[PDB]
């Protein structure tokens, strides 16, 4: 159904292809030219995931594994339950999130708003298209690819980090992983100052934008704004996906030794004393 | 000769502040690679000496 | 194309803002010292106002030094107070937590006696530091949303560090206190107690992790992407619903099915960030305490994948293949 | 500004400078990189600042 | 301790059951807060839908709001519904857009709605209007950036609608919001408001693309020059977002 | 001219000092140097 | 001598409370130096003597 | 004494609950480590004694 | 004459009173708690 | 003359004695308490 | 030498006063923290020796 | 005159006065400290 | 000569705080600078000569 | 009459006259330390 609010939004319009053949809405969802190709390939990877599961005997959501092929067979395709049917998912998978993509950009398009959403699920993009088919390429051999199963990808994380010795040495590792543990502590206290202004103790009128402004300035010096804390979290999220996709390609495609011994450029510098 | 007129350019205060560091960022520097030779670390030299 | 709202294309600045103020007398511990930089004006506020110093500031702030002192200058002593070995080894050195022969004892100054001194003076400076959160929105009359949330980090700050060392009876089940050393010990605890990865905990708190990063982009996004219709003054949409909060929720609605309102975003982002160390913080709890070897639990439970194929190189390749001869 | 920029130009200019220049001494590229890195932010940033 | 309860439940095996029956009902909690604003559903024609989802209405809550502007209840009847939409349904049944039934960018529908807001400025914490034009404002100028007053204003197909007379700040967060459009008597008549956000500044020239020129002449105006209300802020930042799509044909119509 | 808004008279005084400044740190650094170059010659 | 004065200058309130976490700290701190060292921990020493 | 006025400065509402806090974070501190000590720790030394 | 905060010399002075029965109350209980304990287990 | 707290210089006066007659008193019991520890085990 | 007391003219006493306790004792505790490093005047050490 | 604290010459007079006892008394225990010290274990 | 002409240019409360940090920072590195060296370490070198 | 501190000509030789007695006892000090620590160990 509806909301409240919905109907004066609900324009014909603002379609990239396809025009009014789907413009239309199933329920709360807009479907669209990209809308038929979502459904298309998110349905057909699903039933092969779960195909693949029936012919590997087991249905448990926990144990479900879908693997890529062995490194023998290169870039080429493979026998389906040989490792081919998790090529075909990746495809699917591709499909799917570039439409789920292209899809925000209708919506968006249709309520006169900017383009933020979709870009940034891009980078999300980005970061899978890295780690399935980018690294694999260079590293040539589709069998790269982290296996689509809720714990064999797991195991996937932790031998490809201990394939380098200590992957909490990886440089990219190291920037990365402060992006994600500040983009968490910057959302706790952004969303902390609108609950606590906007739900103040009972009995006291809510606070305006003002007494948020200075209650980081009486509490670390600094208040980077209401506008700024979006336009700042954004960059912090943004950063994080991408700075991940960095850490991964450059393991093996850029460096094939531990990375405790990338290190040695700055132990061994000539400036330093014998 | 006609130096002086560098200070209708030159702001006195800005460029004392300046040259003070710089100054001092140089004479360290040069203080630092005297002791990374073995010739003229004097650290090291006077135990070298009566030894 | 359309101005992006990622960088203001003009800055004005005028007097600074002193703060809000009321019956509390805030202004009387405020330093009334600000300045302005248009750098970081780029992207958000560019005025670097005045601090609240109380309390509960100074006492987490003079502890807090003791503590990087201490640790900072046992490292400076540990390379013979060598400064160009100091600097060269900044990353590697770190105060050493005791050694399990000691138990909950207090063990020598050389083997852990300086940490638990400096370990002290650590938890005084943080948890000063919450109480001066939770004063001043005391004093603010504000929620207190920030202290709720920051006493879930501490949780896990407590537990990785004072809790679950007292549980296993040893003091050196602490994390010592070093750049790299801290890593060391994040991937040696792994390794001990079987496999992380394997901790449901773990598992729910990368959940919470994942998930904060994913709604911040989202929420960061959405933000910027109505901000051409007043979006970016949340607390207004709150008390009075505009288009932007009309269009931001229609926008998710239309995408995925449901939406949140103005205030509702909040909570999400709240819960989602404050689960992250929480979760996790019962997760350390339980490692050592109860299980002790985490992929032989999941083996037990019944979640732990299974491979049938080979695993020497010799079943995939040759070594003469492999080297190209 | 039209100004800071172009000074931060000349530091990123300098710091490739460098970088090639203390590989041709010896040193290594990340050697030589991490201090074009700290010329680029020092050198520019002194430019951007001691005249705009 | 290391003994099980039952079976293989142990420990740890309890806290997890724990943790999910709390996360049941927190996301329970979470989604019902967000269903204050917009419930209930109605259908395309008006009339509340037979379904309301699985999640029921939470219980009132009120904000006492500033200034002396009364309490608010969120879980009730909106005072922002709008009323005589320029729309019809392009179908009998539901799931279907609305076609405008005349000007799209005059009647204000779709990306050029707004929503009916209080007719009142917001207000900072002393309790004047937040909004105000740098000439009002003390000790206030420009610190960085291009300053845009003076350029000529260029709009979506090249045309020059006018020079940037004045531009509106938020004093209380030192952030500009408007810029005030003197519009040529070729094109307009008086000031115009444009938004930050869709104002693009050159070095010669400020740019609006959203709107061509003859657009300009329709844009709403403020009752006073001295501050703009709720309402006025969201009737002019929506026309100028509705010229995205309503602008020509071609932007209506599938780039493909 | 002046982009100081420094008058003439007073940027003269003002060299004037500031040679005497740098002669003085120069005197010194002469003096340094001819010792470092008595104990320990690099040339 | 004249050293009434001081709080003249210093607020009898801030000096007060800086002085008791002052003081308290360095009471828990010279005792824990003392438990380290094995000639100065008494509860040790009590061991021993049994 | 006199020491009666240390309460015309210090709020007594806000010393008694950091009065009464910190008298039980130390009194829970001193039993921790006396029951560290194999010495003193009564739980230990009663299984002790009945052997 | 003085008071930081606002109570008079007479509500101080009673208070004080009240607050050291309870001082030397819980001393005089932890008095004999560490006389008892020195019995069965002496620490010097 | 001077202050910079507000309080009178006879009223500073009345506060540093109790704040000596309380300090006396805290250095009186650790003067006591170092003694009988140097008694105990002297660490010279 | 006698005429130091304009020092006070400049220096704020309040800010001066506070500065320098906290100097002063952190001044304090980091030699005897570096004595309690040495194994020559570590007097905790040499009162064991001497047992 | 040159007041950029608000003291006044005269008033600098005693305060530096005062400091400079406290801080003779305050280098008088150093002294005795140190000279106690090198008796005990000299460092040179 | 007359180069108290400086004051008219340097602040001298601004100037005062400068030196102060900076007096006491240089000489903690150079006493941080013997103790690095064997031959000038007085802490070290007393311990040798008590054997 | 020129100043970019407010300071007047005749108030800056006050303030330098003290200044330079405060650097000759500064350095008087560090002349006699450094004379003892080369008799102790000369660098020289
Ligand atoms: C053509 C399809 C193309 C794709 C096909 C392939 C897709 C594969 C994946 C499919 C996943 C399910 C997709 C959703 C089904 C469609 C939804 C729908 O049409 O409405 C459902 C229908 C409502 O009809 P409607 O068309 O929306 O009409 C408007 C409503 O009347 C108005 O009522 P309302 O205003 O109150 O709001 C309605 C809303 C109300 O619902 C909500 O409020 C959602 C709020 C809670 C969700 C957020 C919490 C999750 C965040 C954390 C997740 C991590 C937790 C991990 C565990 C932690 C430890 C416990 O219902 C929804 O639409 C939400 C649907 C999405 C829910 C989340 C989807 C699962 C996410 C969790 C992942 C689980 C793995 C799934 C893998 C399955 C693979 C086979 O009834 C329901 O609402 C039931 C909800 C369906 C739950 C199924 C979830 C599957 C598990
Ligand atoms: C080999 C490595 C092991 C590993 C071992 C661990 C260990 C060990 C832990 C985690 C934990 C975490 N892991 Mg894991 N983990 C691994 C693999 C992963 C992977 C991955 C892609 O492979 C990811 C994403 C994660 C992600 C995470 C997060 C979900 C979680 C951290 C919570 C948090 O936010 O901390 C944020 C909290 C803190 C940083 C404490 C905050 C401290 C206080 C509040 C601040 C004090 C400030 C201090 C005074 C300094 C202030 C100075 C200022 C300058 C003034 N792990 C592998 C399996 N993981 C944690 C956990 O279990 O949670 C249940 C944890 O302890
Ligand atoms: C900036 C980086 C962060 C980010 C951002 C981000 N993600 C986003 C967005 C943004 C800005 C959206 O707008 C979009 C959205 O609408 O979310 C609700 C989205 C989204 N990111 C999502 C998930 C997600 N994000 C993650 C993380 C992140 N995304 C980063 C932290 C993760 C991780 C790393 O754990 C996940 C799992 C979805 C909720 C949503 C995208 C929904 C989508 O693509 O729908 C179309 C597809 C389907 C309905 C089903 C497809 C099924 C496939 C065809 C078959 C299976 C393929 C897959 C490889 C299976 C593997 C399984 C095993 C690994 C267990
Ligand atoms: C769990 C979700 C996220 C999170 C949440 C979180 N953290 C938080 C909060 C919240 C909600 C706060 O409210 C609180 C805060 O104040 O934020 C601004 C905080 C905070 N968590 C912080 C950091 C932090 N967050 C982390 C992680 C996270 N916490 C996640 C990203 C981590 C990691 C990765 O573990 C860290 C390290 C702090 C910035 C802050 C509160 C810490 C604090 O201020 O403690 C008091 C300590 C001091 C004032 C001093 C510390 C030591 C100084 C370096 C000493 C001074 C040195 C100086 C050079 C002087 C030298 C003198 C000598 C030369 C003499
Ligand atoms: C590595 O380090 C190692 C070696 C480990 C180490 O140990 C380093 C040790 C180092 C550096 C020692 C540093 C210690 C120093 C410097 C000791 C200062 C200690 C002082 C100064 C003690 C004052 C106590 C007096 C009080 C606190 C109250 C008096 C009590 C009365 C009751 C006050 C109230 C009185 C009133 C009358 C009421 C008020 C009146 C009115 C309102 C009218
Ligand atoms: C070996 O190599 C390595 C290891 C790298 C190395 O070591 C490199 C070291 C190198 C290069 C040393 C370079 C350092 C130099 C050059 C520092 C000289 C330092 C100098 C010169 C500063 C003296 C200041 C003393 C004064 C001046 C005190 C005055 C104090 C008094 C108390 C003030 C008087 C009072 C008043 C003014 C009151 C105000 C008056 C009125 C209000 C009227
Ligand atoms: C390894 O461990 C190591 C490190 C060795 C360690 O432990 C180090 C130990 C260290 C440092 C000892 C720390 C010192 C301590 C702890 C001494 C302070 C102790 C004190 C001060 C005792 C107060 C007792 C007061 C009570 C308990 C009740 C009195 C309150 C009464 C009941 C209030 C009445 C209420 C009223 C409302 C009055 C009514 C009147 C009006 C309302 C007018
Ligand atoms: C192997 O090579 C390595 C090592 C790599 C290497 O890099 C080699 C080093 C290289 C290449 C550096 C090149 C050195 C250079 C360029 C030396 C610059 C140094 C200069 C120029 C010295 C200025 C001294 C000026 C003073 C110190 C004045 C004193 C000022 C006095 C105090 C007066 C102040 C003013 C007043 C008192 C009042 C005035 C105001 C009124 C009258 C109103
Ligand atoms: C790596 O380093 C290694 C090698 C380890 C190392 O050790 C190197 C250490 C190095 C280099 C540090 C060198 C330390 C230095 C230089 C510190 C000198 C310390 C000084 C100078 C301070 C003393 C005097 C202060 C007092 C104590 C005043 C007494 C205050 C009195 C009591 C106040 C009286 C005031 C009033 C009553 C106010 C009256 C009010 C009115 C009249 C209104
Ligand atoms: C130039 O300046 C000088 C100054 C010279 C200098 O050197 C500069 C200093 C320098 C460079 C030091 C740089 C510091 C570094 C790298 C430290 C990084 C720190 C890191 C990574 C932290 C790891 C995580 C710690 C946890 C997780 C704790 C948890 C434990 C907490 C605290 C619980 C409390 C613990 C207890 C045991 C309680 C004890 C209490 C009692 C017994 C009552
Ligand atoms: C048997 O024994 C035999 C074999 C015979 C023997 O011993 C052989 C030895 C022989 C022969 C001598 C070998 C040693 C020698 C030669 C020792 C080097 C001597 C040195 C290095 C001299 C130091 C003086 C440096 C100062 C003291 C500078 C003062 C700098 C001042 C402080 C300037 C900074 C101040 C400012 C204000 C500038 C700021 C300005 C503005 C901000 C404008
Ligand atoms: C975003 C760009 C993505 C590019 C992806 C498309 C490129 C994929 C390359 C496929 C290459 C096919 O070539 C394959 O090479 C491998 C190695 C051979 O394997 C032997 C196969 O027999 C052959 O089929
Ligand atoms: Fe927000």
């Amino acid at each position: 159904a509806l909301l409240s609010f919905e109907r004066k939004y609900r324009v014909r319009g603002g379609t990239l292809i396809g025009g009014d053949l789907f413009d239309f809405w199933v329920g709360p969802f807009y479907v669209g030219f990209f809308g038929v190709t979502t459904a298309f390939f998110a349905l057909l990877g699903t039933i092969l995931i779960f195909w693949g599961a029936s012919q590997q005997g087991t249905f448990n959501p926990w144990l479900i594994n879908i693997a890529p092929p062995d490194l023998s067979y290169g870039l080429g395709m493979a026998p389906l339950m040989e490792g081919g049917l998790w090529q075909i998912i990746t495809i699917c998978a591709i499909g799917a999130f570039v439409s789920w993509a292209l899809r925000e950009v209708e919506i968006c398009r249709k309520l006169g708003m900017g383009y933020h959403v979709p870009f940034a699920f891009s980078v999300a993009i980005f970061a899978y298209v890295t780690l399935v088919v980018f690294r694999p390429l260079l590293m040539g051999a589709w069998g790269h690819g982290f296996p689509y199963g809720i714990w064999s990808h797991l195991d996937w994380v932790s031998n490809t980090g201990y394939a380098y010795l200590h992957f909490h040495y990886n440089p990219a590792h190291m920037i990365a992983v402060t992006f994600f543990f500040t983009t968490t502590l910057a959302l706790a206290l952004h969303g902390a100052l609108v609950l606590s202004a906007a739900n103040p103790p009972k009995g006291e009128e809510v606070k305006g934008p003002d007494n948020e402004d200075t209650f980081f300035r009486d509490f670390i010096g600094y208040s980077i704004g209401t506008l700024g804390i979006h336009r700042v979290g954004l960059l912090l999220a943004l950063n994080a996906g991408f700075w991940s996709a960095v850490c991964i390609i450059i393991s093996g495609p850029v460096w094939t030794k531990g990375w405790p011994e990338w290190w040695n450029w700055w132990l061994e510098m000539p400036i330093w004393p014998s | 000769s006609k130096f002086y007129k560098i200070w209708l350019i030159f702001d006195p205060r800005r460029v004392f502040v300046a040259q003070g560091v710089f100054l001092f960022l140089l004479a360290a520097m040069i203080h630092l690679v005297l002791l990374s030779t073995e010739h003229f670390n004097w650290f090291e030299l006077a135990a070298a000496n009566a030894a | 194309p359309e101005y992006q709202n990622i960088f203001t294309q003009v800055q004005v600045q005028g007097p600074a803002e002193l703060g809000v103020d009321n019956e509390n007398n805030l202004t009387e511990e405020r330093t009334t010292g600000t300045g302005f930089s248009q750098l970081i004006g780029w992207i958000g506020n560019a005025q670097l106002g005045p601090i609240y110093l109380g309390w509960f500031g100074i006492i987490s702030l003079v502890t807090g030094t003791l503590w990087f002192n201490i640790v900072g200058f046992n490292m400076l002593s540990q390379v013979g107070y060598s400064i160009p070995e100091f600097i060269r080894q900044l990353f590697w050195l770190a105060l050493e937590p005791p050694s399990p022969e000691y138990g909950l004892r207090m063990p020598p100054l050389d083997d852990g006696g300086w940490f638990i001194i400096a370990s002290f003076f650590l938890l005084v400076s943080v948890i000063s530091w919450w109480l001066r959160s939770y004063q001043l929105a005391e004093m603010h009359k504000m929620g207190k949303h920030v202290a709720w949330a920051f006493a879930a980090a501490i949780w896990l700050f407590l537990v990785l560090g004072l809790f679950r060392p007292i549980l296993m009876g040893s003091w050196s089940e602490a994390v010592p206190y070093g750049i790299f050393p801290h890593l060391d010990w994040t991937t040696a605890f792994s390794i001990r107690y079987g496999n992380l990865y394997y901790n449901p905990f773990h598992a729910l708190s990368i959940v919470f992790l994942y998930g904060s990063v994913l709604l911040f982009a989202m929420h960061g996004a959405t933000i910027l992407a109505v901000t051409r219709f007043g979006g970016d003054r949340e607390l207004e949409q709150i008390y009075d619903r505009g288009t932007a909060s009309e269009r931001a929720g229609l926008f998710w609605r239309w995408t995925m099915g449901f939406n949140a309102t103005m205030e509702g975003i909040h909570r999400w982002a709240w819960w989602f960030a404050v689960l992250t160390p929480i979760t996790g913080g019962i997760g350390i709890l339980l490692t050592g305490t109860v299980v002790d070897n985490w992929f032989l639990w999941a083996v037990e439970h019944n979640f732990a994948p299974d491979y049938t194929q080979d695993y020497g190189y010799e079943a995939y390749t040759t070594y003469d293949g492999f080297l190209g001869r | 500004m039209t100004c800071t920029i172009t000074c931060w130009g000349i530091g990123v200019l300098l710091g490739i400078m460098t970088t090639v220049g203390l590989m041709v001494v010896g040193w290594s590229f990340l050697q030589g990189a991490f201090m074009g890195v700290l010329a680029w932010l020092i050198v520019g940033g002194v430019l951007a600042v001691a005249v705009c | 301790m290391e003994e099980t309860f039952f079976g293989n439940f142990d420990l740890a095996s309890l806290s997890l059951w724990l943790f999910y029956g709390f996360f049941a009902l927190l996301i329970y909690y979470l989604q019902t807060e967000n269903m204050r604003e917009g419930y209930p559903l109605e259908d395309d024609d008006g009339n509340t839908a037979a379904n309301q989802g699985p999640f029921p209405l939470p219980k009132e809550k009120t904000f006492k709001l500033q200034h002396g502007r009364g309490e608010l209840t969120l879980p009730g009847e909106d005072v922002q519904r709008r009323d005589n939409l320029a729309l019809r349904k392009t179908a009998h049944g539901n799931g279907f857009p609305m076609e405008p039934t005349g000007d799209p960018m005059l009647d204000g529908v779709g990306p050029a709605s707004w929503s009916k807001r209080r007719d009142v400025p917001e207000l900072d914490a002393h309790g004047h209007p937040k909004i105000v034009p740098m000439s009002a404002a003390e000790g206030f100028g420009v610190s960085a950036g291009t300053d845009p007053r003076g350029l000529p204003v260029m709009a979506g197909d090249g045309e020059i609608v006018g020079l940037v007379s004045d531009m509106w700040i938020d004093e209380a967060e030192q952030l500009v919001r408007y810029l005030e459009i003197e519009l040529d008597p070729e094109w307009g008549d008086g000031k115009r408001l444009v938004q930050r956000e869709m104002v693009r500044i050159k070095s010669d020239r400020v740019k609006v693309r959203s709107i061509y020129g003859k657009h300009f002449k329709n844009v709403p105006k403020t009752k006073s020059p001295n501050q703009v209300t709720l309402l006025e802020e969201d009737k002019i930042m929506a026309y100028y977002a509705g010229g995205t799509l309503y602008a020509d044909e071609s932007r209506l119509e599938p780039q493909l | 001219l002046s982009f100081t808004g420094l008058t003439d008279e007073q940027a003269q005084e003002l060299h004037s000092v500031y040679m005497s400044g740098l002669w003085l740190f120069s005197a010194v650094a002469v003096v340094a140097h001819l010792a470092t170059f008595i104990w320990r010659p690099w040339f």
